[PDB]
């Protein structure tokens, strides 16, 4: 019954959007039942987010989006970015180049540069990074590596470098892009029978360079760099064991360096993945609609179910939530313990459902392309489509919470909803450590929950209090000792609330684990009064006196 | 649940009668006689003791005590949910108001015979169990005249006015269902109890060509035998002419009145079809309500509708009763630039309808709306609608 | 003014009136001052009726009507064991719906301090005590000028004393810890001197200028305590004046898969600066078997205060630090949220709408706590008919809106709440311009997300 509820900005102009009357939940811009629209409008404009768009100079808001309409329709789309929360670029095969600003879920200005279309000859771009100082781009039947830069920060002279790769003219090459613009990479899904598949790219004095080259043992889902030691090239390569089953190898490379590589088995073959954030959590996606997550630290494979396939999955940037993304617009909200949550388009009643539909948002035969957390809070999810519209879904995350949804925020809503279960699940994710502070509140809001109100909810008690005295993978000794004193008090706590009722075994088996003097005579007063135990509780008092 | 009232003459402490009734409908159930001697008993015990006993309750149950006078006590036991003392109060000055037009306060009051009574108040039972079970006004409840707008409103007032001297009085009333169509300025100033039982009186007796049935008016003539004349052209539509005892029977012949009502026969025929609804056909209403239930507060008169939508949910009786229970919620927060609104139902979406009212004017709208209706409009929504009604009250 | 007629009495409904004895229906009654000794005299009319009318329907009487003196008085029945509990107040000062939930917790507490409404009437010895019961419950219902930003909680009285729950006060969690930390570090410990455990703590909940900050206590055991605190003005006192040292001590009786244990309960209260905190001890159970304070508890909460009172500027700066969701003189103007499984109000400070006052305001204020208490009214009357059907087996939204204005500015002043049942029963109170098109959805999932006691 724990939901999040959102809200979403479409900025196409189409009137293909069919978005329902009195859907309050979905909002779009207008050009220049139906008393239920004029509600809406009333609501938009008691808001600040305005029901058309201001077609008034300079700006001419209208028209540049227009434009930017016509070109997502009638253009693949290589590039889609952000710089911050309120600006991003796009680029397209056509060679236009797009950027937009926003000012909350609402688009603010357009800019169409299509200068750079009669400049840049090419065939069919395949990809491109940008920053902006450069362009990077590539090709699907060149080797040919264009290579823009800025004399801004529009006025750009243009270079080519030749590509080292193998069948240029149908291999369809990658891009990445480290935070550090001295290092890229391109990379291709080589299948064969000279023999790189990955290139080690650099940047340096105004030109670009090609550094080393590798062939990975197995064809990569995806290639990606680190956030720490950035220059580490990070990659996901589904591969088939000698078991012809499916397997995920997580291969690392600092190039032909291959540092380090973990196997982890699949039920089906992987068709998408994504890092979290923290970069100790790995999701794929795989067929038959199986969400895999493999956690580093706990070293453990965690299986879900989905109802939607899981071509795309993005991390939510604080790292506690997982989106995942059917092609067809099914979304579906995962925890970190892969726990599914429920979602809500605003509305005037309550309806949390364990997956959203955006078949209900257009008529349209675009397909979801791209869902992306908007780079720098965060309640921003940017949307694309190809072919289709572009929008942005925002989430309403709390007041108290001051907008934020992190792990322990998630905690709190499902002790609000008494979804204690999945409450451990997720405190058995947390890994203690380096986020043992989050973990220890997130202990207490449960272990409060429960002592405050059953065998079962004994042994809810009994595990949340064992993801610290029993770890799948032990927590370091300095871990222990931070938390040590206020562990042992909710301990405590919980041996006085199984006294009170007649299981005095366990309570008996905890008194030893906790071993505080006279603890034990907690124990023979209640079995003397089974009431062999009283003696048992008089030895066990011997032993610490 | 189940409804009892019961009347006892002070001065004696016998009873003189009990009427119930069960489902709203009429019932034939009787007190035990000692608990109803003891009802009264405790009654007189507090009149003895300068204390007016006036209201209890069980949880089940809500119970009421009026003392009229130095003659009548009027008990009533309702064994509903959300029944409060201010719908008791007014059922019960309703029920004495209406011993007061068959009798009079003469009798009534410093009550000797109370034999007399048993027999003369017997009359009266059939019009205490139209009051007791549900109808389609609101009067009795609101104190204000249960009312209809015609399409013709003045074609059917300069008429139904230009008659009232020829009829030897100056108050006269047109009835659809207990409604009224139309009245003259001397019927708009007849008081709150006295302009809400007449109609209903007619609206519960059975139907005739020529009806004289006498009322003793409380606002001026409450010992005078005035008396009131009604004449039915269609069914569940009246003429009503209120007249003292002065004017002759021949007031009410076919040969006086056929040039003061054929004329009319147009927009009379049309008031007709409209039953529950009070407003004219094809009024401009939004498509969400279910009903409306408009007062005027100046003018003490108000229009009932519940709208014949085919969804049946809530059924047209849930509708009456949700009408009525919102008036008596909204009586204590507005009754002595304001709204009002409910939202039943549970967590889901159709799962109950929404209702809203609001003052502007001197008038006060309230609003019964499918389940449909988004909350956040409903200030905007009542406003247009309250314009919409404006120019008929 | 105490001149206007009100009554208590406790009257046995074995109606042998025939008897010599005077006034044996009588067991106890207050205050014994003329105003009260005509409702007295008319005492044969509730004994009358409590057995008729449940021989007449299925049920107790709960509530009547008399007018005496020209007051119309609402009469309050409890008829607990054929033993009637009864309370008589004017309607001037009383509405009919605070009447029927003050009888309410007055029954909650006489069965609270002495384990049984019939049997604390009985003891002659708890008569003095429940004289000076009812006179501050009279001066409450009746006689409130006293109060005890100005007459804000007086204000707020109207619908605070209504609610089933207790205020609190929404904390940043870098603070919220280092309050629970300092319960559970009370609760945890047992200190002596190898013997047996005095009591069990069964839990524990703080309180600082009137607000409740947190409780490792269950929600049946806060609502108890805080009715208590409510009669004795003991919340109030610390939001309002600074106490030296309060100690209180009393035998309780809070009710208290296997089956509940058997044992006795203490309540210890004690509070400085502003703060107080109650404990809730269990005689039995897990511990020894009635006395006075044991000096050893008084010393451990004492203790835990001093701890607390490094905090409290903190606490201090939150309700200084302008309201949240903020305030207008954005056009948020008042709210009142909660949720009915703990015990929890969230409400705009003292502080927060001093900080917002003008001519006004105060009238705004009042106006706002009025209907929500006429809100209440229409969703008590569906939390007992869902709670019948809940317990067979083992409406929703209401608001308001006010034009109003000190050729001076006129504010949309919407009051509104809502009621949710299914996943928890939950109320939420709001107030507003209708400038701004809310949603209740939107505001309730705002503040009741993330929320935690």
């Amino acid at each position: 019954m724990s939901f999040c509820l959102t809200e979403l900005h479409l900025w196409s102009l189409k009137n293909t959007l069919h978005i329902a009357d009195r859907d309050i939940g979905i909002y779009q811009y207008y050009d220049k039942e139906h008393g239920n629209l004029e509600k809406k409008q009333k609501l938009a404009e008691s808001r600040d987010y305005p029901w058309t768009l201001k077609n008034r100079r300079p700006e001419k808001l209208r028209d540049s989006l227009k434009e930017l309409e016509e070109l997502m329709q009638n253009s693949r789309c290589v590039l889609s970015k952000w710089k911050n929360k309120y600006v991003c670029q796009l680029l397209f095969g056509s060679g236009v180049l797009v950027s937009l600003s926003l000012s909350g879920p609402q688009l603010e200005k357009v800019v169409i540069d299509r200068s750079l279309v009669g400049k840049l000859i090419s065939d069919t771009i395949s990809d491109a990074l940008l920053t902006d100082s450069f362009i990077i781009l590539s090709f699907l039947a060149q080797n040919k590596l264009c290579f823009i830069q800025f004399t801004k920060k529009l006025d750009y002279k243009i270079f080519y470098y030749e590509i080292p790769g193998p069948i240029n003219k149908t291999t369809e090459r990658h891009l990445a892009i480290n935070c550090v613009h001295d290092r890229v990479v391109c990379w291709w899904p080589l299948v064969n029978d000279d023999r790189a598949n990955l290139l080690l790219l650099g940047y340096a004095q105004g030109r670009l360079e090609v550094l080393s080259s590798v062939r990975t043992e197995w064809d990569p889902l995806d290639v990606r760099f680190g956030t720490k030691q950035p220059y580490q090239v990070f990659t996901v390569e589904h591969s088939v064991s000698v078991d012809k089953e499916p397997m995920a190898d997580s291969c690392i490379y600092e190039c032909i360096q291959c540092v380090s590589v973990t196997r982890i088995p699949l039920k089906s073959k992987a068709i998408s993945c994504c890092r979290n954030v923290t970069e100790d959590k790995l999701i794929l996606g795989c067929e038959d609609s199986s969400l895999i997550l493999y956690e580093t630290h706990r070293r453990v494979t965690l299986l879900a179910q989905t109802e939607l396939l899981p071509s795309l999955i993005s991390c939510h940037p604080s790292g506690a939530i997982l989106l995942v993304g059917s092609n067809q617009g099914e979304l579906q909200i995962f925890d970190m313990a892969l726990s599914p949550i429920n979602i809500q388009l605003l509305a005037e009643d309550r309806l949390p459902r364990e997956t959203l539909q955006f078949s209900k948002l257009f008529d349209a035969s675009s397909s979801l392309v791209q869902m992306q957390w908007i780079a720098p809070i965060y309640d921003l999810l940017f949307l694309r489509f190809e072919r289709g519209p572009l929008g942005v879904l925002l989430f309403k995350l709390g007041v108290f919470t001051r907008g934020q949804l992190g792990l322990i925020d998630i905690i709190f809503q499902y002790i609000h909803c008494d979804e204690i279960y999945e409450a451990i699940n997720i405190l058995s994710s947390m890994n203690w450590d380096t986020l043992g502070h989050q973990c220890f509140i997130s202990m207490s809001a449960i272990v409060n929950h429960l002592l405050r109100q059953t065998p079962e909810r004994e042994a809810q008690l009994e595990t949340s209090l064992g993801t610290f005295y029993a770890p799948t993978r032990p927590l370091l000794d300095s871990t222990i000792l931070e938390y040590r004193d206020q562990i042992s008090k909710y301990a405590r706590r919980f041996f006085h609330h199984l006294l009170r009722y007649q299981r005095f075994e366990k309570a008996f088996l905890l008194a030893v684990d906790v071993g505080a003097r006279d603890l034990f005579m907690d124990i023979h007063y209640l079995a003397l009064d089974e009431l062999a135990l009283a003696e048992v509780a008089r030895k066990r008092a011997s032993d610490i006196d | 649940g189940t409804v009892h009232l019961l009347c006892l003459a002070a001065s004696s402490g016998v009873p003189l009668f009990c009427r119930s009734s069960r489902g709203g409908a009429p019932a034939r159930q009787q007190l035990p006689f000692s608990v109803i001697g003891s009802l009264n008993g405790v009654h007189m015990f507090g009149q003895n003791l300068e204390v007016q006993l006036s209201s209890a309750r069980t949880e089940n149950t809500t119970v009421v005590w009026k003392s009229f006078h130095d003659s009548i006590t009027l008990i009533v036991l309702s064994s509903e949910v959300g029944i409060s003392e201010l719908r008791l109060e007014r059922l019960l000055q309703m029920v004495f108001g209406a011993m007061v037009l068959l009798v009079g306060l003469e009798e009534l009051t410093n009550i000797r015979n109370v034999e007399r009574l048993k027999k003369d108040l017997r009359a009266s039972y059939c019009l205490i169990d139209s009051f007791l079970g549900d109808s389609e006004l609101i009067g009795d409840l609101t104190q204000c005249v249960d009312c209809v707008i015609p399409p013709e409103g003045s074609l059917l007032q300069e008429a139904l006015s230009g008659f009232a001297e020829a009829a030897g009085t100056t108050f006269v009333s047109l009835v659809v269902s207990g409604r009224v169509v139309a009245a003259t300025e001397g019927w708009w100033r007849l008081g709150t109890p006295e302009a809400v039982l007449l109609p209903w009186l007619v609206g519960s007796l059975p139907p005739q060509t020529a009806r004289d049935y006498p009322v003793y008016l409380p606002h001026g003539s409450p010992t005078v035998p005035h008396r009131l004349l009604t004449l039915t052209l269609l069914p569940s539509l009246e003429l009503c002419l209120l007249c003292g005892p002065s004017p002759p029977l021949s007031q009410l012949y076919p040969q006086l009145l056929e040039r003061w009502w054929q004329p009319l026969l147009d927009p009379l025929r049309a008031c007709l079809p409209l039953g529950p609804r009070a407003l004219p056909s094809g009024f401009p209403l939004h498509t969400d309500i279910l009903g409306l239930l408009l007062l005027h507060l100046e003018l003490k008169r108000c229009l009932f509708t519940v709208e014949p939508l085919g969804d049946k949910e809530p059924s047209p009786e849930q509708r009456r009763r949700l009408l009525r229970n919102f008036y008596t919620l909204v009586t204590s927060t507005h009754f002595p630039p304001r709204a009002c609104y409910l939202v039943l139902g549970t967590e889901e979406p159709g799962t109950g309808v929404r209702l809203v009212a609001l003052q502007l004017g001197l008038r006060r709208l309230l609003l019964l709306l499918s389940p449909q209706s988004p909350t956040h409009g409903l200030r905007s929504l009542a406003t247009h609608t309250l314009h919409a009604l404006t120019p008929l009250l | 003014g105490l001149n206007t007629p009100h009554i208590i009495m406790y009257l046995t409904l074995q109606l042998d009136s025939e008897t010599s004895k005077e006034e044996q229906e009588i067991l106890y009654h207050y205050p014994m001052s003329e105003a009260s000794q005509k409702l007295k005299s008319v005492r044969g009319i509730f004994l009358t009726l409590c057995d008729m009318l449940e021989n007449v329907t299925g049920t107790q009487v709960t509530s009547s009507s008399l007018l005496l003196n020209g007051k119309q008085i609402h009469v309050a029945y409890w008829k607990e064991s054929d033993k009637l509990l009864l309370i008589g107040l004017p309607a001037e000062e009383v509405p009919l719906p605070r009447l029927r939930n003050m009888i309410e917790n007055v029954i909650q507490t006489l069965k609270f301090m002495y384990g049984s409404l019939d049997s604390a009437f009985c003891q002659i010895e708890n008569v003095p005590r429940l004289d000076h019961f009812f006179n501050l419950f009279f001066q409450r219902a009746l006689q409130p000028a006293k109060l005890h930003a100005q007459q804000y909680d007086a204000s707020s009285a109207v619908l605070l004393d209504n609610l089933p729950g207790v205020r609190w006060l929404t904390l940043p969690l870098e603070i919220k810890m280092e309050l629970d930390m300092a319960l559970s570090d009370l609760e945890a410990a047992d200190f002596a001197e190898d013997m047996r455990r005095l009591y069990t703590i069964l839990g524990s909940s703080l309180f600082y200028k009137g607000y409740l900050i947190c409780s490792h206590l269950p929600k049946d055991d806060l609502i108890d305590i805080a009715v208590y605190c409510r009669h004795y003005c003991l919340l109030p006192l610390a939001a309002k004046q600074r106490i030296g040292q309060l100690i209180i001590w009393r035998e309780v009786f809070p009710q208290h898969v296997f089956p509940e244990p058997e044992g006795r309960y203490f309540l210890l209260v004690v509070g400085l600066k502003h703060y107080m905190l109650c404990v809730l001890l269990e005689a039995g159970g897990c511990a020894s078997k009635s006395p006075g304070p044991d000096c050893v508890y008084v010393d451990q909460v004492k203790t835990t205060l001093h701890q607390l009172d490094g905090v409290d500027s903190r606490i201090d700066e939150r309700l200084a630090s302008s309201p949240v969701p903020c305030l207008s003189c954005n056009t948020l103007f008042h709210y009142v949220a909660l949720e009915t499984v703990q015990g929890i109000f969230i409400t705009p400070t003292l502080e927060e709408v001093a900080q917002l006052s003008g001519s006004i305001h105060p009238q705004l204020i009042k106006n706002f706590h009025q209907c929500c208490l006429s809100i209440r009214a229409v969703f008590q009357q569906t939390l007992v008919e869902e709670k019948k059907k809940g317990l067979n087996s083992g409406v929703k939204e209401h608001g308001v809106l006010f034009e109003c204005s000190p050729a001076p500015p006129v504010m949309a002043y919407w009051v509104v709440g809502r009621l949710f049942l299914h996943p928890k029963p939950q109320e939420l109170y709001v107030c507003f311009h209708d400038s701004v098109t809310e949603i209740a959805i939107e505001i309730a999932f705002k503040l009741f997300f993330g929320l935690t006691l």
